[PDB]
């Protein structure tokens, strides 16, 4: 019941993503996954769980924006 | 209480660097094809692939919340986990005919340096989504001589959340390569 | 030898650090046998050790970019430097001339070394000129040099090993201006077109003068695909056990 | 070719010896209580005994290399069969020696110091050994079966495919590390969960004590700096086998892109070989010193700095290839910001050793010698961090002389420190102290006259990866001195093995076990701890033991024969793709077929 609101909101981000082509477009991609994964982390094993994935995207920025940085 | 939910979770964080390495590989190999074919791919197939997968999670974010967590739809496991299993073949079947149609100029990884990254950034990409089908169907052999209850049969959740991690880079591939 | 003042000046900087820890162990320990405010106050010195180098080193990275150890924004000489396997190639775009495994430069003149390679990555070290730059197969890397005093400057490669890579030592020299123009005039063999392709085989070679520039061939700095049109057009791909000797098909200029 | 003919017989003799002397009947002791065992104590053993085997394999390699480099115009080894030799030596270390030696000292010492039973997944940790071991036999069988790679442990791309030429060379490097990377990746995942959810009651997070913290940092860098290696080789493995053009010169691909992928994994893993080394030395210097590790809000806080600042520094191995200058100063300033969080950890071992007592035993000597030698290599890497001066001493032995001081004093000593200080855990009694001192001194003095003349060798004008120097300004003796010290460290490995032929002032849960050689269940009751150091507060302060009538049940994570069969599939498909089979693999697909069948058995076995 409550998860359908996010799923319905998720489909519009892809439709707005096509409207961008057919920063400002590098953020709508990360924001699409925030709402997707926010429904299954905390808590109990959380803090560590939702914390493990945070520093992985840093490497993605470090690896991507670092490789492009040359 | 099972810590495999957390152990095979930090394994999901490792794949972020896996795909970021391919994303760094691909993003540096973007301006090549100095001698070869320039990339022109079908646009409607991209949204059809992405909207099929964006609807794949829509039947899975609620596929365990209003399933095992809310109330107890034990009979619906052969309903919500099977319908979401057929959607996994939609991405496999569409990406296979996408690669076979790419045999027509730009086949495999030998035509250009750029098509090497794309057939691998989406290659092991396609491999991760293919083994998930065999992992999601690997737990479906439990409603026979087993049939465990929630908070005990962790195989569904640890394989459900692994299946969720695909759509993350799947969307980042949507913005990355397209 | 511009950064050599850093090496000598930094040598004593860590020579003190090696003796500081001699006073932190030998002074006690022996006297001490059976037979919170200091750590926080310590964080003032370690950046002082690195920020005293995180400024002059950054004031030098941006210094080797623009025209360095030479003069001013005059006398711009260009020298295209290519690196095939084992062997070094250098071509002058100023006048139709090109040498191999040898290089002459007048002292006190800027030289824009265009660095590139043919089949394997490399780098012209030359321990008398100082810094080295990688020979990237696919694009040209610019690098300026000069000559301190008149003498014999040894030269080698980064030695990205490959059977014949340790003997990549190519000797370079630095003389005056008047002798450089007479030397340049005496020369004008020529660019024999096919003998250029007779070079991409990794072997051993002598002087090979050549009084004509080779840059009329796909730039070489661009389109690094000249490794297939090289070793394969003469029918040769090496292996590791037996049946090598450049898999048959002769024609070359080797040693002896 | 003549030398490699004797060992293939010696290799077949060793295989023929195992059958007659050992295989009288082994399906009751070898297949039951070993190979596919689950107890974490037995796995960590199999890790280091492979590293000692690789030490002799790496030993005859390191000796004959410098024996060839005794003086110019030396005709011991030719151009090739040296390139392969010096490549096998470096890859046998770090990957197949220092990694199994470090994880082995982790797979054993860490789970006892936390009071837990086994690890998180004592099942996935089983294959995590064989996943490395089948990669070790893969990379070892390149001896006579095929051809060892001859591109260095780096093995850059532009000299690795067709410009290289040997078929079965780089493939062992690609497929050998590709497998061990999977095994090593799981070792970081098991221990990242073992030290977070299986600690005993009272074991607070901030004090547990500091080595178990360094291992925690070791098993964090493995999780994020090994998937890169898994694709960096897989990309390269696609370039070699399936005909991909990720970094190929021909189709125009970037030759340097494989360099940056390897080093995005490279320098972070460089700390994975120094992080447990720091931990093993953190206890021993605070154990036989009988003092408190004075400094935690600035020492464990310092162990987290190098954990993240290892990925903002990896571009320091380039510099010479002319980057964007600004990006060559960014990682130059940043690299200096990595020698400071590493720097404070040396000032933390001397003020925990002062005011306190000491007794110079054998493990103390390794901790005694670890303090200077690692800094003498650290006072040279600071120079390497200066990108403006890195162009002059890039490569040329001065680089080789820097890191051999850093790692051998760092890891190889910690591999020797953890060897002796925690030897009573492995079997009865310990090593003879007085004659164990003879091994320490000879191995220490030969270490310096081997690599300090290399500081003069490299600065005077001797590049690296060279089989003949030549009479250059009388710089022959600096090369021979390096070889004398080189062959001097070899003298000692015979002593190291002689000490093995004979067949404490604890401050943590080391000697807190019921006796020597702790049992399977390890600790009948979980300790309450509730403090920083468990053993001293549980000796003089009160007693606190394992009282009877307070026991309970067992763990029952019994054995399953699948991890051995699982890694054989990886070793079979790996060997099948390497040894010929250029385009596609006939048997390489079967290994993929067998692995996925066991991955169904992974979630088809109830226990
Ligand atoms: C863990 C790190 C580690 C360890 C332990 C060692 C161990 C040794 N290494 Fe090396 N080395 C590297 C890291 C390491 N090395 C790396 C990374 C490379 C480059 C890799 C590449 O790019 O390819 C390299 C390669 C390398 C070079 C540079 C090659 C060149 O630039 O041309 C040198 C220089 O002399 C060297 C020497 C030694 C010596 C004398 C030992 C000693 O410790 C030897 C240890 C030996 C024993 C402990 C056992 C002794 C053996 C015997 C007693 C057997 C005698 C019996 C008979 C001869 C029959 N090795
Ligand atoms: C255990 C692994 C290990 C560790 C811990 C280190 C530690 C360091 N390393 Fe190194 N390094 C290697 C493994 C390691 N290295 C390897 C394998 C290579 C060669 C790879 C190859 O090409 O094959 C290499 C080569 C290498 C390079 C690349 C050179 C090139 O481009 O060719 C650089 C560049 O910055 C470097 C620098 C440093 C610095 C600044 C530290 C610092 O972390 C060291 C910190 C220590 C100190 C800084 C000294 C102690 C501090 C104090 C006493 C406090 C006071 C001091 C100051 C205030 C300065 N080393
Ligand atoms: C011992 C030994 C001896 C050799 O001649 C070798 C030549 C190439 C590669 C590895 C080698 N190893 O390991
Ligand atoms: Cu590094």
């Amino acid at each position: 019941x409550x998860x359908x609101x996010x799923x319905x909101x998720x489909x519009x981000x892809x439709x707005x993503x096509x409207x961008x082509x057919x920063f400002g477009f590098a953020f709508i991609q990360a924001a699409l996954q925030l709402l997707m994964f926010m429904h299954m982390t905390e808590s109990e094993n959380g803090t560590i769980q939702v914390g493990n994935t945070l520093f992985g995207f840093f490497g993605a920025i470090v690896i991507v924006l670092g490789s492009i940085w040359i | 209480g099972r810590l495999n939910i957390l152990g095979f979770w930090i394994f999901l964080g490792a794949e972020i660097v896996l795909f970021s390495t391919l994303f760094a590989t691909f993003f540096v190999l973007k301006n090549r094809t100095a001698g070869g074919v320039l990339p022109d791919e079908l646009f409607e197939v991209n949204l059809v692939m992405i909207m099929t997968f964006l609807l794949l999670i829509s039947s899975f974010t609620c596929g365990i919340a209003v399933h095992e967590m809310r109330r107890g739809s034990l009979k619906g496991v052969v309903i919500w986990t099977i319908i979401t299993l057929l959607l996994g073949a939609g991405f496999v079947g569409c990406e296979i005919n996408e690669f076979v149609h790419y045999v027509h100029e730009g086949a495999a990884l030998s035509t250009s340096a750029f098509w090497s990254g794309f057939f691998v950034l989406l290659g092991t990409h396609g491999t991760h989504v293919t083994i998930g089908i065999f992992w999601i169907t690997g737990i479906l052999i439990q409603l026979k001589k087993r049939g465990l209850t929630p908070q005990t049969s962790s195989k569904i959740f640890i394989s459900s959340l692994y299946w969720h991690f695909l759509d993350v880079v799947w969307i980042f591939i949507f913005t990355g390569v397209y | 030898q511009q950064s050599d003042l850093i090496l000598l000046s930094i040598g004593f900087m860590l020579f003190i650090v090696g003796v500081v820890f001699v006073l932190f162990t030998i002074i006690l320990v022996k006297y001490r046998d059976r037979k919170t405010f200091l750590e926080v106050v310590w964080t003032v010195i370690p950046i002082l050790i690195v920020i005293a180098l995180s400024v002059p080193t950054v004031q030098t990275i941006y210094s080797l970019e623009k025209a360095p150890e030479a003069t001013k924004d005059k006398e711009p000489l260009v020298v295209y430097a290519t690196s095939v396997d084992w062997k070094w190639v250098f071509s002058y775009p100023e006048q139709d001339i090109e040498t191999v495994n040898y290089l002459n430069i007048p002292v006190d003149r800027p030289i824009l070394f265009k660095i590139s390679s043919a089949d394997s990555m490399a780098s012209l070290w030359i321990p008398q000129l100082g810094g080295q730059k990688y020979a990237m197969a696919g694009m040209l890397m610019d690098q300026y040099l000069q000559a301190d005093k008149v003498g014999t400057y040894e030269g080698r490669n980064a030695n990205f090993t490959g059977e014949h890579f340790a003997d990549q030592e190519f000797d370079v020299n630095a003389v005056t201006e008047k002798d450089f123009n007479s030397w340049v005039k005496k020369t004008q063999p020529k660019l024999t077109k096919e003998k250029y392709d007779e070079l991409m085989l990794p072997e051993n070679v002598d002087e090979l003068t050549f009084s004509s520039t080779h840059l009329k061939y796909v730039d070489h700095g661009q389109d690094a695909e000249y490794a297939m049109e090289a070793r394969k057009r003469l029918g040769y791909q090496a292996v590791s056990p037996h049946s090598k000797t450049d898999p048959f098909e002769n024609v070359k200029k080797n040693e002896f | 070719p003549l030398i490699l003919g004797a060992q293939v017989s010696i290799a077949l003799s060793t295989i023929a010896i195992i059958f007659v002397l050992t295989y009288f009947k082994k399906w009751k002791w070898l297949w039951s209580e070993w190979i596919t065992t689950v107890d974490h104590k037995k796995l960590g053993i199999m890790y280091i005994i492979s590293a000692v085997i690789m030490l002799f394999r790496g030993g005859v390699d390191g000796l004959m290399m410098r024996a060839q480099l005794a003086l110019p115009n030396n005709s011991f080894l030719d151009s090739n069969h040296y390139n392969e030799i010096f490549t096998t030596h470096g890859t046998i270390m770090i990957i197949f020696m220092a990694m199994p030696f470090l994880i082995g000292l982790i797979n054993v010492v860490v789970p006892l110091q936390i009071g837990a039973r086994d690890v998180a997944f004592p099942y996935l940790n089983n294959l995590s050994f064989w996943t490395f071991f089948v990669g070790a036999m893969l990379f070892n069988i390149s001896f006579v079966i095929g051809g060892s790679p001859n591109a260095g442990w780096t093995s850059y791309m532009p000299l690795a495919s067709n410009d290289m030429s040997p078929g079965p060379g780089e493939n062992y490097y690609l497929l050998g590390l590709q497998i061990a990377g999977i095994g090593t990746l799981m070792t970081g995942i098991n221990f990242m969960v073992t030290i977070l959810k299986m600690r005993t009651k009272g074991m607070t997070l901030m004090r547990m004590p500091m080595f178990t913290w360094t291992t925690l940092i070791t098993m964090v860098i493995i999780v994020f700096a090994f998937p890169v290696l898994t694709v960096a080789l897989a990309l390269l493995s696609f370039d070699r086998l399936f005909g991909a053009h990720f970094f190929t010169l021909e189709a125009g691909g970037m030759p340097m892109l494989w360099a940056n992928l390897f080093w995005i994994w490279g320098h972070p893993e460089v700390y994975i070989v120094i992080l447990p080394a720091f931990g093993i030395f953190s206890e021993i210097i605070s154990s036989f010193a009988r003092k408190q590790l004075f400094g935690y809000k600035a020492m464990v806080g310092s162990i987290i700095a190098i954990s993240v600042l290892s990925f903002l520094v990896w571009t320091h191995h380039f510099f010479t290839m002319g980057n964007s200058a600004s990006v060559n100063s960014f990682f130059s300033i940043t690299t200096m910001a990595i020698s400071i969080p590493t720097g404070v950890k040396i000032f933390n071992w001397l003020f925990t050793m002062y005011k306190g007592r000491i007794s110079f035993t054998t493990p103390m000597l390794w901790a005694l010698a670890f303090i200077p030698n690692f800094v003498i290599g650290g006072v040279t890497g600071v120079m390497l961090a200066m990108a403006a001066a890195d162009y002059q001493y890039h490569n040329t032995y001065f680089l080789v002389s820097h890191f051999h001081y850093v790692l051998i004093a760092g890891t190889v000593f910690a591999c020797f420190a953890g060897f002796i200080f925690w030897y009573p855990k492995m079997f009865g009694h310990k090593l003879n102290e007085r004659i164990g001192k003879w091994f320490f001194w000879i191995f220490m003095i030969g270490f310096n006259i081997c690599f300090f003349p290399q500081y003069f060798l490299g600065l005077q004008g001797m590049p690296r990866r060279i089989y003949t120097y030549g009479p250059n300004d009388g710089w022959t003796t600096l090369n021979f001195i390096s070889t004398v010290g080189a062959f001097m460290m070899g003298v000692g490995f015979l002593i190291l093995c002689y000490n093995i032929y004979y067949s404490g002032v604890g401050r943590t849960l080391d000697w807190a076990t019921s006796s020597a050689i702790p049992p399977h269940y390890n600790f009948a009751v979980l300790p309450e701890v509730k403090s920083q150091d468990a053993f001293l507060h549980m000796k003089e302060e009160k007693t606190e033991l394992y009282p009877e009538s307070k026991f309970k049940k067992i763990h029952m994570p019994s054995n399953s024969g699948r991890p051995f069969f699982m890694s054989v599939a990886f070793g079979l498909a790996g060997f099948g793709l390497v040894f010929e089979w250029y385009w596609m693999g006939v048997v390489g697909l079967i290994g993929v077929l067998l692995c996925m069948v066991l991955r169904s058995f992974e979630y088809d076995n109830g226990y």
